[PDB]
């Protein structure tokens, strides 16, 4: 599966429950109940760490969310979406900016569930965003994955994003479930990231393809990164299902999740 | 002229058109003793100029009117080089501050005029005291047809911040009125900051009243575009490295309360004189340019 593809933050710590479960299961248990027991500890780690935890999310969010605010969103999250369509259900009234960035433009997945939802929508790519945010009053932003040291792993552009935020006194908000929590620690984008296809960069402009046949050229480089790292100065607030916590809480949670 | 009718002639300038500051009233009250010295010689009259500006700062401890002095004093010494013959040079001198006047009468309005566009349709404007340059900018944006809300702070030594509000609630402008203590409360619902200037340092910063540092503070802090008003006549030739060393002049008599306070330079956007639309490097400059 890393061959295919490499593994996320929530696939490694769904590993490490998985392998931590099929050890705990005793020699002495017969063969079809550590079955059923495994599938039925799998089907409560998806409801606990994902469902539930959503829903806790999406009423704490409730509470930071007022009439008439405008908030911005960046790429695909679940989360994010689920969040924003909640408290539009409850009664909240307000606008959505969706950020996109190329290749892959997620966004536009988000877009049409806010149009789906009756949300007043915008759209707009991500060189265009300090356009934005003047008008921006909350930045709520997905998270792949949180690092002990309080920095915030996403999609390549999110630290773009709360950069300039902050330079427009935009607070930052970060939804993330505690499943998705990491030990380890990063300090760049360099050291550990994911490489994706070069070829995704060629676009059609006019009648072209200025990046066709791009191995041609002995000197020519394609770089198509996934990933990059938020540091914890750029992020005002975490929300997870335990509450609204601030960035340095993340390895506290850590703590407590473990024992 | 006598010192008793100098101080005399300054306080009437003062107190007969309130409108018109203090600089351009001391401004004044030189070159009308420059009008009637019956003197030959271009010394004494330097030195009567220079004694004449010492008591006039004696009379007021702003840094405007000792700006003004200065100023004068160089316009003096530029139409003595000139002119050699006494005569000549007077009446030079004296067509010129006539002229000199005249431009420094209405530095106010062109100011307004250049300033008035930085502010928005919907805008929160925060300013500091009383200005009368500030006024003047608010009320030429408003003749244009702009609508937007300002706060001003009480400035507590002597109540001047309620006295902005009422000269701008005069012209139903929307108004609201914050403590001293309240400006880095109210910097995040204000768009930018605007406010004046007692005197412009050598290195582009300013001297103004003893709150305008906490604001230039917060706004940098806030990233609020901070934004200074100030005529030409107020280019004093300071270089301050701290607060400690603004002149004690100025702080005080005008437990221990100073009423003046000095704003680096980068924290200014940028400064708003009948010069034009500059950025505080530009004011070393001019000076540069001045004393050769």
């Amino acid at each position: 599966l890393t061959q295919c593809r490499p593994l996320s933050a929530s696939m490694h710590n769904a590993i490490k429950f998985l392998n931590k479960e099929i050890t705990s299961v005793g020699s002495s248990k017969r063969e079809e109940e550590a079955k059923s027991e495994l599938r039925a500890a799998i089907d409560r780690y998806v409801q606990e760490k994902i469902v539930l935890a959503a829903q806790a999310i999406s009423r704490f969010a409730y509470q930071k969310i007022s009439n008439g605010d405008v908030i911005l969103v960046y790429g695909c999250s679940s989360l994010v979406s689920r969040i924003l369509q909640e408290a539009w259900t409850e009664g909240r009234r307000f606008r959505v900016v969706v950020v996109d960035s190329r290749p892959w433009l997620e966004g536009r997945h988000t877009l049409r569930s806010l149009v789906h939802a009756g949300v007043p929508a915008s759209y707009l790519l991500i060189p265009a965003a300090s356009y934005v945010l003047p008008e921006v009053s909350k930045v709520l932003l997905g998270a792949h994955a949180l690092l002990a040291n309080g920095s915030v792993m996403s999609r390549v552009g999110t630290a773009q994003l709360a950069l300039v935020a902050r330079a427009h006194n935009v607070p930052v908000l970060v939804c993330c479930e505690t499943y998705k929590f990491c030990e380890r620690v990063q300090t760049d984008a360099f050291v550990s990231n994911e490489l994706d296809d070069p070829d995704d960069l060629q676009c059609k402009r006019g009648e072209h393809v200025a990046l066709a046949n791009w191995q041609n050229h002995a000197s020519l480089r394609l770089l198509n990164l996934v990933y990059d790292v938020t540091p914890p100065e750029l992020v005002d607030l975490v929300i997870t299902e335990l509450g609204m916590i601030p960035c340095s809480s993340v390895p506290v949670v850590l703590r407590v999740k473990s024992s | 002229m006598d010192d008793k009718e100098l101080i005399e002639y300054f306080k009437s300038q003062m107190k007969e058109d309130p409108d018109m500051a203090s600089a351009v009233a001391a401004i004044r009250t030189l070159l009308e003793f420059l009008k009637r010295d019956k003197g030959e010689t271009i010394q004494g009259l330097r030195a009567n100029l220079t004694s004449a500006i010492e008591t006039l700062c004696g009379v007021d401890s702003s840094v405007a009117v000792s700006s003004g002095g200065e100023l004068f004093l160089r316009f003096i010494s530029l139409a003595s080089l000139e002119y050699s013959d006494y005569s000549k040079c007077k009446k030079i001198m004296i067509e010129r501050g006539e002229l000199f006047l005249r431009r420094i009468s209405l530095s106010r309005n062109k100011i307004a005029d250049l300033c008035h566009t930085f502010i928005k349709d919907g805008a929160t404007i925060l300013t500091h005291a009383y200005s009368r340059v500030v006024l003047r900018v608010l009320e030429a944006a408003v003749a244009a047809k702009k609508r937007f809300s300002v706060y001003v702070t009480e400035s507590q030594p002597d109540l001047s911040g309620k006295k902005m509000a009422k000269a701008l609630c005069h012209l139903n402008v929307p108004v609201t009125v914050v403590l001293d203590a309240a400006v880095g409360y109210i910097m995040e619902k204000a768009d930018l900051v605007i406010v004046g200037a007692e005197g412009v340092v050598e290195n582009g910063g300013i001297i103004n009243k003893i709150g305008t540092n906490q604001m230039a503070v917060c706004a940098k802090a806030q990233n609020k575009p901070f934004y200074v008003v100030a005529e030409s006549f107020k280019f004093v030739r300071l270089f301050p490295l701290n607060q400690q060393d603004v002149p004690d002049k100025f702080k005080y008599k005008a437990e221990e309360h100073p009423w003046v306070d000095y704003t680096a330079p980068s924290l200014i956007t940028l400064l708003f004189t009948d010069l034009g639309v500059l950025t505080p490097s530009a004011v070393s400059d001019e000076l540069i340019k001045l004393y050769l």
